[PDB]
């Protein structure tokens, strides 16, 4: 707004600008913080294939769900007629 | 009063870029410390999230 | 507004208010606006008696003129 | 105006009215600036006294230059008597 103000933001922008600039260089040279980084990185590959894996699990839980229920329908058939009987 | 209420806000401008200037110099060289063991902290944060 | 913008007002006030209360000064001491003050002071008096007059005389003239009304309309009556 | 900024000024006024309350603690406690301080405090009660010097001087000046015209006035009388005497 005023002339004062629009100095400070031009300033916190030139200094967070840098700030931001400065964690690039680190993070992308500094060792310690370079592994972290890999190690995240790597770690969401396999969180990635766990994915896949619980993807086809929950299918074959699927698809036995209703191999169960067509099973439910052909033993829940024949105590119908056996009733009958007796 | 209305002298100091414009200068309080003149200095912490002052304050900040005294301050921001030496500091940001250090991270630049690898000093002051804070800029490379905070990220640390918060990225072993993200990682035990992950 | 801003902080600058109310410390110059702030100034400004001051400024004002000195030259203001310089002038005060000024025109109650120093000789030459002192006169310069009266005469005109003193040129209100009169111009100020010169009203009265013109009061009056506006007053009389009122009078005269329906009085100089109060003759026209007589002579409209004979003919 | 908005909450944050109101919020900033409430800090640089907690900030800068300790600095304040600071200097007050420096400059009234520690020696070396309280000398300082004891030395300008001094150098300004000769300093005026070097005014009513120089008001009286100023004065005394004052008073001895009509003085120059009353002595101005009498040596301009003698010089008329040249005419006339000559």
């Amino acid at each position: 707004s005023s002339d004062l103000e629009q100095l400070c933001s031009h300033v916190n922008e030139k200094i967070g600008n840098i700030k931001k600039t400065l964690s690039l260089r680190n993070c992308g040279q500094e060792p310690t913080l370079k592994t972290v980084l890999n190690k995240i990185g790597d770690e969401i590959i396999v969180i990635n294939e766990l994915l896949n894996k619980l993807e086809l699990e929950i299918q074959y839980q699927e698809q036995t769900n209703n191999s169960l229920k067509e099973l439910c329908e052909s033993l829940e058939e024949d105590y119908k007629d056996i009733e009958h009987l007796k | 009063d209305p002298i100091r209420s414009f200068c309080g806000k003149l200095r912490s401008l002052a304050s900040t870029l005294d301050c921001e200037t030496a500091r940001l110099q250090r991270a630049l060289d690898g000093e002051e410390s804070d800029f490379e063991d905070y990220p640390m902290r918060i990225l072993y944060d993200l990682h035990s999230e992950v």
